[PDB]
Parts: structure tokens; C-alpha cells; sequence
């Protein structure tokens, strides 16, 4: 009864031959003829089709392709393959062989829940939405293999292999001989990629007090590579056991997402502008933290903390840093945490915590509650040799650190501030800061902001600009200074680590106004931020 | 030069129209007479002037011959089996993109007639590709022949000249730099 | 009032910018005045070895040196690297190793003329051979919507671009006929 | 600067090709003033009379300068255009053999039968022009290897060998095989001091070049292209094919050969300079041939409006560098202007 | 000759005029009769009572293109002349001494020199005023287009022969054969004469 099936599989390839090449939208517009030739073209070997637009060519086709895919599929495929060699012949010499490509499907309806799939849906196309969780290696799978028999050498090729999660039984007896005598040849057999993935049911759909349940995914060719965990997904495909009981797995036909360093001439005419401007340095400070009252100075280190110095390696090899660090004191209250998730918010990478340490090449970390490493400020560089291990771990960062009361790691810090008899300003600004709740309940019920302040989204990319491009040093005349005053302070706790400080907030500083040099100007700030801040802790405790 | 001055220039070629309204004297053209209109008998008109009467419901357009399932059947049977490009119609392309533009109406067995269209401008296009990609190997001429090469196609492949205009300066320092 | 003919890419600023390259060359102690090495360069004193002077100076400059000096050719022309382009160049980023690969080897051939005439066609074969394997990749390159053209040299540059202009400009013709 | 001489002088680099260029119509051509392409048409015996005037020229093994000439000036053209030639094969070209200088010919397919009688052929011709040419009267002759040229020649007797185009490995191999040539430590310090001291003691090009050979050294030579593979190409489009022999006299296994003629109108901006131009390809050009082609023109008085000259070149010639600077009876030249009067050329 | 011939002549002129890299001899004797006989047809439309019919719409569409053709030559025109003004008068001059036809009109001629004019005064403003007395000339960078390629169809039937540059041996050149219906890419200074004579079509 075999040639029943083959004029039922040539009429099948007719059928969706004549769909690639008829459907339009009006016009000239055959869109799946004209993607046909654009993926082709750029060496896609896939194609994408709706069911939709399935349905209204043809209906019969398209309610078999749902009810038997693995008999209906394999001729969709043959039929794409077939238009493409029609379309792109005849072509360059060298390209005369014909590729295999790949069909996937979309379809517009409401999504099964995970938990009511029912039995009669086995080997049934269905749509099912979720979170990836896990995301194995990409692997082989074998297509089509040759065999050869162990003892008389008699062969048997192109053994096609079906797909999915499904093993093949070979021959038992030679066909040309002990049991089970055929081998497989590892040098003549086709292959294709596949990975694994796991997906959990979206956590709106789980049930009160119930834990989400899980499935597992089968992906192949195109459709590897596509997903990371914590992606949330659409996915069309065929219900499938795996090979009196079974357990169940997806076969994915189509994968649907529910989901820097690059600049144009306007936005460096920004940047340029906003360097042009003489208020710069007092605007970006303003701009740290609107919502958070006074605290100027902070907001001025914390400026400089971000942007940095310059960094250094000279001819013999000893490196000299960059980083800048600041510690803050006093009480526990008075926004600290919400100053600390700014900064983590503006950074161009950065991390907030109470190992951690090392997770910020570049980047800057703020670290609340440090009252609970010196390698680490210094050398950029923790060591360790307990049993049966050492190893060093090497990442270059700056530290934000904020306390509630160690008197030696204070030597690591650049700045270091004490917050510290408000009530009567205390009244403005709870009248204040009430206002701003009352009006947020209220809520309840592109360079700048509308109040002159400007954007985190400039201000992000802004940062992100200079760093890589300004690199800036000091005037000779800026460098008389710093000697008579080193010497004075030291001849009237003076320190060579003070004096690179000083440098470094130096640069900083003539870093945001984009700058080839820093002078007097740039240094006479340096150091009344240095003594503002560092004073406080020689009259202090 | 660019494909809307291609169809500006199709424009200018004649076709035939049947009138419903009716007019006594001709129309004095300066590009030549085209009148009188009797209603129900048809003349030839230039496409332009046939398109503005079509938008107004003036007339009915009557297509060309070679619009004829048969004889498009015809002219990709010859483009099968040349080497080189067959030969068409003048301005085939522009004045089939105009018709189904503005007056599919009239045309008879409509969805034939476009696929059997783009079919032909599928294989064509690929022989200018092979052509193109085959001289551009070349270190030896800096001549082609492209006999039956319609304007719009010759238009659509301008980076080829480029092209040869950057190697044509490597190939004269290689014989500037031959010793003597 | 008076007009004096000039290059037909007198203006050109790609031009300019190639002429502003330099290369690595090698002077005769004493046969020069070692005021050049401040004057021209900006360099204080030489350095020097039993060949000569070794120094980089600018194409502009020498053309003007009438007098006797030598060239080593830069690392993207070097002869190994030589072979290498010439077995396979068809998908190297040229970009990579020099924005004006072409122009720059053009200029090293007719410097090079009078030194050394073998290694200057030799050089010139090779440039032949680079842009023939290459050509027709980039005119193929062009005709895709997602194509940037990240690896070309700034002669390829004007190519893909005028095929990118093409592509544009037919499927905005066809897209009216929906 | 310009140099000048009542006739032609000698250059002894063989070439590839010749072109020659006039303002005043060749004798075939005179029907015709419009642009285009124009066979060089032969009449009655000119052909076998330009051969007949070859071989009384060149039969005593060397040339007579004192042969009187042909009737038709047909037969100086032909008679400029011819040789001798040995291997054989139809549908290959055989020169120029070496590899830098090869447009890729195609493959052919031979069998081991006619690859080894064609080396057992080759071995007694070479050794029978070798033999003529030493010991015997014959005046000259050339074999273009795949990776050198060589010239044998007496000096106006002194015999005198030389070779073009070596690099400095082919002279370190030719000093292996014993030939000698006329061609144009504080490390041991160092080594001492570190053994002295303890310390372990583990711690030319000049591009391509020509060479000369005098006298009784010359033999050597012999002996060494007829033994090396290095100059019998085992791999490749030449593979086992041997090298090729060319001379201006008969010899055993010589083929006759004759290169190819064409010629062209060109006409332009209505002025008078129409252009007529002739071409002589596919084979080594050799010095006689200049020589002859020079009495062809003047023959035909096309010099005689002389503010109107004549211009002819010859290409190639690079590749063999070196063959003209061992006499001061020769020169390099690669383009000359032909009047009645002189012959001219530029400094060089 | 008539109006409709005068038209179909501008078309083939216009065509030309657009695809060649270089400036064509003039033909703005055409460009005056068909702005002429738009002013006509525009004051006989004006004598017109009835507006709200269709001839008037016809002639009116029929104007718009006649219009569009003759103010794009004329822009091509002039954009090829601002590129290098100098040039452009050499090679008229060069033309007249050669007793060819006008490579500029009158008034193509007077906007050139007026141009270069105004575009030399800023050079002299910025820069050449204040350079040394032997760096004070004016640069005039020469001629650009020795190596275009074009599309070129034959439409003459006794075109004859043509010569090319050998790129083999660029000591000399190759002669090709012109069928009459042939289309070829191919350089545009072998064919620069018979575009000038009307025997080849750019495409
Ligand atoms: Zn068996």
C-alpha cells in the first residue's frame, strides 16, 4: 500500500508549493516568496510561516499539519526547498549545491496552561508560554548514518534517523553474521545541532500556596542559542513522550520573546555641550540625588568618585591607580541606602551589598552596613593559601562604603565624612519631604529634567563617555602647589598615600570639564574637598 | 538616473483605450493629435494619458498582447533556454508595475499574469548576478556585452561601474611599476 | 589673478590624510644636516646604528629627499604577510590592518621604484591579486538589509556604498505597487 | 638624455614580444584609412624567397653580413621571423619557461612513453650543440630553464658562458655542483668567553643576479644542466617536460618555427595622425631580428618624410638582465626611433 | 520641423545629459522653443471661459512634464559646471579653436565667469592674502575622469569599429566591432564622439 502514501506525500508537496508561491497581500506582495529569496541570499536556510495565513489559503492542510505533524511537517519542508531551487536558479559558479532549510511556524491564540495539557493532546501541536530556567550545552545529533556490517563488510547507506528525542533500532540479522553484527562509521554520517532547555510556568498562573511545575524542551538548528535563563517565552510545539509509562517533553517549532560604547554626532554635540558649559561640575553634583536634601560636598565626592582619575604604567612596569574610595559615618538614617542604590543605578556597572568583592572590573560597589580586604583597596588583588589550595583573585574597582560607627583600613580611604541638631531646618524639611509623600500618594491614587536637573540616561552614557576618552595630567604650575603645602603640613599624620589622593581627585575633577590638562583651578577644589572631608576625622573621636 | 525617471520615460509609449464620454474635435497635443473620442470605439492613447482617464472613470483600458497567458508562457520558455538574456517588450516591467498599479481592473486572469511576471524578472535577475560576479574575476579586458538588457535593470546595477573604475588604477601601477 | 593646474584630488581630505601617514626609513650618517631630525620631525637626536639613521618620517616629506635613503617596508606589507593575502584574502579584515591599504601601497611601490624594482612589482602583483579576490564579495555584501561593512578599506568603502544606494532605491520603487 | 648611431646597436636580451608603430601605411594596407584590423597577406614566393635569404645568411654556423638581398621586401619581413626550436609539443607554449613569468597554460596529460623518449631524445641533442659549439664553428646559442637563462658565446678565440635571474640559493647549489664564477670573527670571541667563563655556549641575498663563466670552467656547467633536477621540473604544467633550446642554425631534432604577424589601423579626432601598427608574438624574439626589421622599413623609404619617424619596441627583456654588460660591443636599449639617417635610443 | 519632433529630440538629450560623467555640447535652442510653447498654450488655456472640463486638465498634465524635463537638464547642467569653472571655459576654448560646435551658451558662459569670481574672492580672503609672494596663485585642480565606465546601447547602423585600452599590455589598445542592436559596458572616452554624434544611447 505504499504507493497510496506516496500520492498522498507528492499531492501534500503540491499543495504547499502552490501556498509559498500564491499567498499576497495585494499587489506584487508574495511575502513568503520574496523572504524565501532575501534568507537565501543572506545564507538563512529557514523560513517562517503563519498558520493564519494558512488557514484562510487552505483549511484541510492546515488542520492536518496541527493533527499529524510528524507526517505532514517533512513535506512543508520539501516543498520550501523545492520554491528556493525555483527562485534562485541558475546560479554562480561554485554555489551550484542546493541547501536544506528549516520551516517554523507562529500562531495567533490563547496559550495552554501548563497544568491542563490533556492526554488526548499527545502528538498534537500546541502553544504553551513560561520562564526559561536552564540552558544546557549545545550538542550533536546524527541525521543520517551509514552502516556496514562486522564480518562480510556488506553496507547499508543514508539510514535516516527521525527527530526528537528518539533512538533507532538497528538491524538484527545481516541483509547480505552473528546477532546484532552492524557497526556505525564515525567519518560518513550527517549531523546537526541541539540543545536541551527547562521551562517553569509563569508565576501569575501558579495556584495559591502551590509550588510551579516544570517541563522540558528539545531545540534544533536556529532555534539554538536563542534563549538565556530568566527569558520569558511564547513556544509553538508538538507534545511529545519520550522513548506502561512515559514522561513528557516539548518539541519546539517556534520560539516567540516576550521581551553602549556607541554614539551618534548629536549625542557628542551634547557632551560637548554640556563640557562648553562653565556650571558643569556644580550641575552634575546637583544632579546626584535631587530627592535626597543638601549633602553638597557628598555629592561632589561621590562625582568624583564616579568619574576617577587617570592610570598610569611606567617603563619599569610599577603600575599607579585610578580608583577613587569614600567612606561615610554617623548615624543610620538620613537616606544612605537610597544614596547608595542611586549610585548603583548610575553606574556604568556596579553592585550593592551589605566572593562580592571581586564581580566589578571597572566598575564601582557600595557596600552598606561595613561595620560587620586591605589587600584588595591596595593591590587590586586578594591572596589566599589555606590546605590544598592558593590561588589570587585580580579585579580593578572603586568602593563606596557606608557605616554606622577598623582604625587601620581608614588609610585605604581617599574621603571620609561624619554625618552627624537639625529640628528647626528639620521642620522645612519635613514639611518638605511630607509634601513630596502626600504627593506621591497622590501618584497612587533629553538632556535635562523639567526642574534643570539632568537625566540618568544622559548622565549614565555621559560617564561612560568620558572615561574612555579624556585622560587628562597636570600642569607644571598646578604641581608647585602641592610641595610647599606637603612640606608646611608636615613641618608647621602627612603622607605620600594623601599626596596621590590629592592627584587623583585633581584629575578627577578636570575630567568632567573634558579637559587636556588640570591646573591651579582643579587643585585648589581638590583640596578644599580634602580638608572639608578628612578634617573632620582628626577633630572627631 | 533612477527607476522613477525610468517610469516617467515608459510613460511615453502608446496604448489603447475605449471612450465613454465623446468629444468633436481632437486634442492638440504637443506631442501630436489624439482626439476625437466616440463612445464604445476604441484609439490609441499615449499610458499616461490613458492612466489619467482611468482614475476619472473616462474609459476602459484594453491591456497589451503580450499580456496574453500564452504569450508570457512563451517569453519564459525562450529566457529558460537562452544563455544570455531573452528578448522583450519595451519598458515591460514599468508599464506591467503601472497597469497593475492603477488599472488590475481590466486586466484578464489577473494572479496568472503576475506570477508568470515574476517569474521571468526572478531568472533575469539572476543571470545578471552570474554575469557580474563571473566579469568582476576579470584581470584581463575591461569590456562586457549585455545584449537585450532592459533600462530599468541597468539601472538597478551601477556598483559594477564603480568597480571597475577602483581596479582599473591597481592594474595601471602594476605597469607603471614593470622595470625597463 | 593668476591660476596654477594643480592634482585633479587637490581637495581631497581621504587624500590628505594619506599623504599624512608615515613609514619606517633609514637615512646616511652624515650626508644629511642633523638639523632635519628637529626641523621636520621634532626629533632631538637620531638614532643611529652602523647602517644609518633609523627613523619614521611622512610621505609628503619624502618625496621631497633628493638625496640617498632607504625603506623597510611596514608589518601589513611585510613579505610573509605578502603570501598569506595573496594565497587568501577573501573574507581578512583589511580595516584592521590599515584604513588606506591600496593608497599606502601604491605610494610604497613608487617610492621603492628606485631602490629595489623587483620588491616593488612584486609588491604591485600582490595588490592586484588582493583586490580580484575580494570584489565580488563586496559587491554581494551590499545587497543585504542587514550589511554594515565593517571590514572593508576605504577604497571597497566607496563601492559598497554606491551598491547600497542601488538597493535602496529599487525596493522603494517596487514597495508602491501593494 | 638621447644617444645615437648611424645604425642599429646590438642588445643579446632575448624578449617576448615586439611592437612597431608608424605614421605612413604598410604595403598591404594602402586600400584603407578607417579604424580597424588588417591581415598581413603574403604574394607568390615571398615566403620560400625570405627562407631561402635565412639559411644563406646563417649557413656557415655564424652570420655573413655580405649576402645580397631579396627582390621583394616581403621576404626581409619573413625572413626576420625565424628559428629553430626543440622540445616539440603542438598546443603548448614553450616560452618564457620561467615560473613568475608563465600566464597559467594549461594542463595537458601525457603518457610516460612520450615523456621518455622525449628525454632520451633531448640528452643527444643537447650534447651534440654543445659538442658543435665548443669544439666545433657554430657561433652561438641559448636554453631558458624554469628558474634561469643561459647564453653561450665567443668572444671576438675566448669562449665565455652567462646566466641570468639566479637567486642565492640556485648559487650555492651551482657552487655544490663545482662551478666557479666572476660574480659582480667577534662571535667566536663571545663563544670563547662563555666556555672560558663556564657559561653554556647554548645561551647573503642581494636579490636576483646575474653570473659570468670563462674558459675551461665552462665544461663544469655543462655537466650540471645536463644532471639536476632543479632544473628539470618534476611538478607542475612542465612536469618531466625538459628545458628548451633555441638557435639560429640547423640542428638535429630542430624544428622551424615562425612567429605570429598582425597588424592594425587606427584613426582619431580628425587630424592627420592615423596610426599603423605591426605585431610580432609567441616566440623568443632574437637580437637578428631587429636587425633585419631595420632594413625592412628602410627598404620601404617609409623614413622618407623623416620629421615624420618611426618607432619599435621590444619587451621582456628584463628577465634576462645581465646578457649585454660582459662586452662594450653591446647595450641595453627597450625602445628606438629609426630615421634613414641614425638610429636612436634614449640614456638608459 | 515640428513641435513633437523638437520634444522627442530634448528626451534623448536629457537622457544622454544625466548618464554622461562630462558636459555635452549645448542645446539650449530646444530648451527656448519649449518653454515658448508653454507660455503659449498657458495664455490660449487663459482665454477660456469653461475650466471645469477635461481638455483643460490634459493639456495641463501635458505642460507639468514638458516643464519637469527641461528644468532638470538645466539643473544637471549647471551642477556639473560648479564643481570646476576654470575647466569648463579651457575647454570651450579649446573647442572654438578646434571649430567644433559651442560647448557653452551665452548665458552659460557669463554664470561660469561670475562664478569663479565670487568663488575666488573667499580664497583670496581667508588664506592667499596672507601667504608668502611666490605662494599666491590661484590652484585649478585638473580633469577627473579618465577612468568611467558606462552602459551604451548602439542604435546607428554603420557605427564601425572602436578602440580600447589593452589591459594585457597598456602599451597599446584593442579594436572592437559595434553590431547595430548591440548594449555593452565599456569606457566613455571610446564612445564620447558618437555621443556627441547621436549614434549611441547611455543607459
Ligand atoms: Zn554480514
Amino acid at each position: 500500500t505504499g504507493r497510496e502514501l506516496i500520492a498522498e506525500y507528492r499531492q501534500l508537496i503540491t499543495q504547499f508549493r502552490n501556498f509559498i508561491r500564491d499567498f499576497s497581500t495585494g499587489g506584487f506582495g508574495m511575502i513568503y516568496r520574496d523572504q524565501l529569496k532575501r534568507n537565501y541570499f543572506s545564507h538563512e536556510y529557514r523560513l517562517e510561516i503563519n498558520l493564519n495565513h494558512l488557514k484562510n489559503f487552505d483549511e484541510d492542510i492546515e488542520m492536518k499539519l496541527r493533527k499529524f505533524p510528524g507526517k505532514v511537517l517533512p513535506a512543508l519542508e520539501e516543498a520550501a526547498k523545492i520554491v528556493a531551487d525555483e527562485i534562485t536558479t541558475p546560479r554562480p559558479k561554485g554555489e551550484e549545491k542546493l541547501h536544506d532549510i528549516q520551516v517554523t511556524l507562529t500562531l495567533d491564540e490563547y496559550p495552554t496552561s501548563l497544568r491542563q495539557v490533556k492526554s488526548a493532546q499527545v502528538s498534537q501541536v500546541v502553544k504553551i508560554s513560561g520562564i526559561i530556567v536552564a540552558a544546557a550545552q549545545v550538542r550533536s545529533k546524527a541525521t543520517k548514518v551509514t552502516l556496514q556490517c562486522r564480518q562480510c563488510k556488506h553496507t547499508i547507506p543514508d539510514v535516516s534517523i527521525k527527530p526528537g528525542l528518539e533512538g533507532f533500532a538497528l538491524p538484527r540479522t545481516c541483509a547480505a553474521c552473528p546477532i546484532d553484527p552492524y557497526i556505525m562509521l564515525p567519518d560518513k554520517c550527517e549531523c546537526v545541532d541541539y540543545q536541551t532547555l527547562k521551562l517553569q510556568e509563569n508565576p501569575e498562573d501558579v495556584p495559591h500556596g502551590e509550588m510551579p511545575r516544570h517541563l522540558q524542551l528539545f531545540t534544533e538548528r536556529y532555534l539554538t542559542d536563542k534563549v538565556v535563563p530568566g527569558n520569558r517565552v511564547t513556544i509553538v510545539g508538538v507534545y511529545s513522550i519520550k522513548k506502561g509509562i512515559r514522561t513528557p517533553y516539548l518539541r519546539v517549532l517556534g520560539i516567540h520573546m516576550e521581551t553602549f560604547t556607541t554614539f551618534t554626532p548629536e549625542e557628542e554635540r551634547m557632551f560637548k555641550t554640556l563640557a562648553q558649559r562653565k556650571d558643569a561640575y556644580e550641575l552634575i553634583a546637583k544632579s546626584i540625588a535631587p530627592s535626597i536634601y543638601g549633602s553638597a560636598d557628598i555629592k561632589k565626592s561621590i562625582a568624583c568618585l564616579l568619574f576617577g582619575g587617570a592610570r598610569k604604567k611606567l617603563p619599569d612596569g610599577i603600575t599607579r591607580r585610578g580608583d577613587i574610595n569614600v567612606l561615610l559615618l554617623g548615624d543610620p538614617g538620613t537616606a544612605k541606602s537610597q544614596l547608595l542604590k542611586f549610585v548603583e543605578q548610575v553606574s556604568p556597572i556596579g553592585v550593592y551589598t551589605s566572593g562580592a568583592m571581586v564581580l566589578a572590573d571597572g566598575g564601582v560597589v557600595c557596600i552598606d552596613e561595613f561595620d560587620k580586604i586591605h589587600e584588595a583597596m591596595e593591590q587590586q588583588t586578594i591572596s589566599i593559601a589555606k590546605a590544598g589550595i592558593t590561588t589570587t583573585l585580580n579585579s580593578r574597582c572603586s568602593v563606596l562604603a557606608a557605616a554606622n560607627s577598623m582604625p587601620t583600613i581608614l588609610s585605604r580611604f581617599d574621603m571620609i565624612y561624619i554625618v552627624k541638631h537639625d529640628v528647626l531646618k528639620d521642620a522645612t524639611l519635613a514639611k518638605h519631604v511630607i509634601e513630596v509623600h502626600v504627593n506621591a500618594s497622590a501618584a497612587k491614587e533629553t538632556m535635562f529634567d523639567t526642574d534643570g536637573f539632568l537625566t540618568i540616561e544622559f548622565l549614565k552614557k555621559f560617564v561612560t563617555y568620558a572615561r574612555l576618552n579624556c585622560g587628562p595630567r597636570l600642569t607644571p604650575q598646578a604641581s608647585e602647589k602641592l610641595v610647599n603645602h606637603y612640606v608646611k603640613m608636615r613641618n608647621p599624620p602627612i603622607t605620600v598615600r594623601q599626596l596621590e589622593a590629592i592627584v587623583r581627585i585633581a584629575e578627577s575633577i578636570a575630567k568632567m570639564e573634558l579637559q587636556q590638562f588640570a591646573t591651579d583651578k582643579h587643585v585648589e577644589e581638590a583640596l578644599r574637598l580634602f580638608r572639608v572631608s578628612t578634617i573632620e576625622a582628626a577633630a572627631t573621636g | 538616473m533612477n527607476a522613477e525617471r525610468c517610469e516617467f520615460i515608459a510613460g511615453n509609449s502608446l496604448i489603447e483605450v475605449i471612450p465613454s464620454i465623446s468629444d468633436d474635435r481632437p486634442i492638440h497635443l504637443i506631442s501630436g493629435d489624439i482626439g476625437p473620442f466616440e463612445a464604445g470605439v476604441p484609439c490609441r492613447i499615449p499610458v499616461w494619458t490613458a492612466i489619467l482617464m482611468k482614475r476619472k472613470h473616462n474609459c476602459k483600458v484594453v491591456a497589451p498582447q503580450w499580456m496574453d497567458v500564452d504569450e508570457l508562457k512563451k517569453i519564459l520558455t525562450s529566457e529558460t533556454e537562452s544563455q544570455g538574456l531573452a528578448k522583450l517588450p519595451d519598458h515591460f516591467f514599468e508599464i506591467s508595475h503601472m497597469l497593475v498599479r492603477d488599472a488590475r481592473e481590466d486586466i484578464f486572469e489577473v494572479e496568472a499574469v503576475k506570477s508568470l511576471v515574476q517569474d521571468i524578472y526572478d531568472r533575469r535577475d539572476a543571470k545578471l548576478r552570474s554575469s557580474a560576479i563571473e566579469f568582476l574575476r576579470q584581470n584581463q579586458t575591461c569590456h562586457a556585452q549585455l545584449d537585450n538588457v532592459q533600462l530599468i535593470e541597468a539601472s538597478s546595477a551601477r556598483a559594477t561601474l564603480e568597480a571597475c573604475r577602483q581596479m582599473g588604477a591597481v592594474v595601471r601601477n602594476k605597469h607603471e611599476s614593470t622595470p625597463l | 589673478f593668476e591660476i596654477q593646474r594643480v592634482e585633479s584630488k587637490f581637495f581631497d581630505l581621504d587624500d590628505i590624510i594619506a599623504k599624512s601617514d608615515s613609514t619606517s626609513c633609514t637615512f646616511e650618517i652624515g650626508d644629511l644636516n642633523p638639523d632635519f631630525f628637529q626641523e621636520m620631525l621634532g626629533v632631538s637626536k637620531p638614532t643611529q646604528n652602523a647602517d644609518g639613521y633609523g627613523v619614521d618620517a611622512p610621505y609628503w616629506l619624502l618625496e621631497s629627499v633628493r638625496s640617498s635613503f632607504s625603506i623597510q617596508l611596514p608589518k601589513a606589507y611585510s613579505v610573509n604577510m605578502q603570501n598569506v593575502l595573496n594565497a587568501d584574502s577573501k573574507k581578512l579584515n583589511l580595516s584592521g590592518l590599515q584604513q588606506h591599504f591600496y593608497g599606502n601601497g601604491m605610494q610604497l611601490c613608487r617610492l621603492m621604484k628606485g631602490e629595489n624594482p623587483d620588491g616593488a612589482l612584486s609588491l604591485a602583483r600582490c595588490l592586484v591579486s588582493t583586490l580580484t579576490q575580494r570584489l565580488g564579495e563586496i559587491v554581494s555584501t551590499a545587497t543585504h538589509l542587514q550589511s554594515k561593512g565593517e571590514k572593508f578599506d576605504s577604497l571597497e568603502t566607496k563601492v559598497f556604498l554606491e551598491g547600497k544606494r542601488c538597493k535602496e532605491d529599487i525596493d522603494t520603487w517596487l514597495r508602491q505597487d501593494n | 638624455a638621447q644617444e645615437s648611431a648611424e645604425d642599429l646597436p646590438t642588445d643579446l636580451r632575448i624578449g617576448s614580444k615586439m611592437r612597431i608603430v608608424s605614421k605612413v601605411s604598410f604595403p598591404w594596407m594602402n586600400t584603407r584609412k578607417s579604424t580597424g584590423n588588417v591581415i598581413v597577406k603574403f604574394q607568390t614566393n615571398d615566403r620560400f624567397d625570405g627562407m631561402q635569404y635565412f639559411n644563406k645568411t646563417f649557413l656557415n654556423g655564424y652570420e655573413d653580413p655580405t649576402v645580397p638581398l631579396p627582390v621583394s621586401p616581403m621576404s626581409i619581413l619573413e625572413a626576420a621571423s625565424l628559428f629553430y626550436q626543440f622540445p616539440v609539443i603542438p598546443g603548448l607554449k614553450m616560452y618564457p619557461r620561467i615560473t613568475a613569468e608563465q600566464e597559467n597554460v594549461s594542463r595537458v596529460s601525457l603518457a610516460p612513453l612520450v615523456t621518455s623518449t622525449m628525454l632520451e631524445q633531448w640528452q643527444e641533442c643537447y650534447a651534440e650543440l654543445y659538442s658543435s659549439y665548443k669544439k666545433g664553428q657554430r657561433g652561438s646559442f641559448y636554453v631558458a630553464t624554469a628558474v634561469c637563462n643561459v647564453l653561450f658565446t665567443k668572444m671576438p678565440q675566448k669562449l665565455v658562458a652567462v646566466i641570468t635571474h639566479t637567486t642565492s640559493a640556485i648559487r650555492e647549489h651551482l657552487r655544490s655542483q663545482g662551478v666557479d664564477f666572476e660574480a659582480p670573527s667577534p662571535m667566536k670571541l663571545a663563544n670563547q668567553w662563555l666556555n672560558e667563563i663556564g657559561v653554556s655556549p647554548r645561551t647573503d641575498r642581494a636579490g636576483f643576479q646575474c653570473l659570468v663563466v670563462h674558459g675551461s670552467k665552462i665544461h663544469a656547467l655543462f655537466n650540471a644542466l645536463m644532471d639536476s633536477d632543479v632544473v628539470h621540473e618534476k611538478t607542475g604544467p612542465y612536469t618531466k617536460i625538459p628545458p628548451t633550446l633555441i638557435a639560429t642554425s640547423p640542428f638535429l631534432y630542430g624544428q622551424l618555427l615562425s612567429l605570429t604577424k598582425s597588424s592594425n589601423i587606427f584613426a582619431k579626432a580628425g587630424t592627420k595622425c592615423t596610426e599603423y601598427e605591426l605585431k610580432l608574438e609567441n616566440g623568443p624574439v632574437l637580437p637578428h631580428c631587429a636587425k633585419m626589421m631595420t632594413q625592412f622599413i628602410r627598404s620601404t623609404n617609409m623614413c622618407s618624410t623623416e620629421e615624420k619617424p618611426v618607432t619599435m619596441q621590444v619587451m621582456d627583456r628584463h628577465t634576462s638582465q645581465g646578457m649585454s654588460d660582459w662586452t662594450e660591443t653591446a647595450t641595453n636599449w627597450n625602445t628606438v626611433t629609426i630615421a634613414e639617417n641614425c638610429v636612436k635610443w634614449t640614456k638608459n | 520641423t515640428t513641435p513633437e519632433e523638437v520634444l522627442r529630440k530634448m528626451t534623448a538629450t536629457w537622457q544622454n545629459e544625466l548618464c554622461a560623467p562630462c558636459l555635452l555640447p549645448t542645446q539650449m535652442e530646444l530648451v527656448e522653443i519649449l518653454l515658448d510653447q508653454i507660455q503659449g498654450m498657458e495664455e490660449n488655456i487663459g482665454k477660456q471661459t469653461d475650466k471645469m472640463q477635461l481638455r483643460i486638465s490634459v493639456h495641463r498634465v501635458e505642460l507639468q512634464r514638458i516643464g519637469f524635463i527641461t528644468s532638470d537638464y538645466v539643473r544637471c547642467r549647471l551642477q556639473k559646471i560648479e564643481s570646476n569653472p576654470h575647466d569648463a571655459i579651457d575647454q570651450h576654448k579649446k573647442r572654438k579653436e578646434e571649430g567644433k560646435s559651442d560647448l557653452l551658451s551665452e548665458s552659460e558662459m557669463k554664470f561660469a565667469e561670475e562664478y569663479a569670481l565670487a568663488e575666488s574672492n573667499l580664497f583670496q580672503k581667508t588664506v592667499l592674502e596672507f601667504m608668502p609672494a611666490a605662494l599666491k596663485k590661484m590652484p585649478v585642480p585638473r580633469g577627473d575622469h579618465d577612468d568611467v565606465m558606462v552602459y551604451a546601447k548602439v542604435t546607428s547602423d554603420d557605427v564601425g569599429n572602436v578602440a580600447i585600452p589593452d589591459w594585457q599590455d597598456l602599451n597599446g589598445e584593442v579594436i572592437l566591432e559595434m553590431e547595430p542592436e548591440s548594449c555593452h559596458l565599456i569606457p566613455f572616452e571610446s564612445v564620447h564622439q558618437l555621443v556627441e554624434d547621436g549614434n549611441i544611447q547611455l543607459m
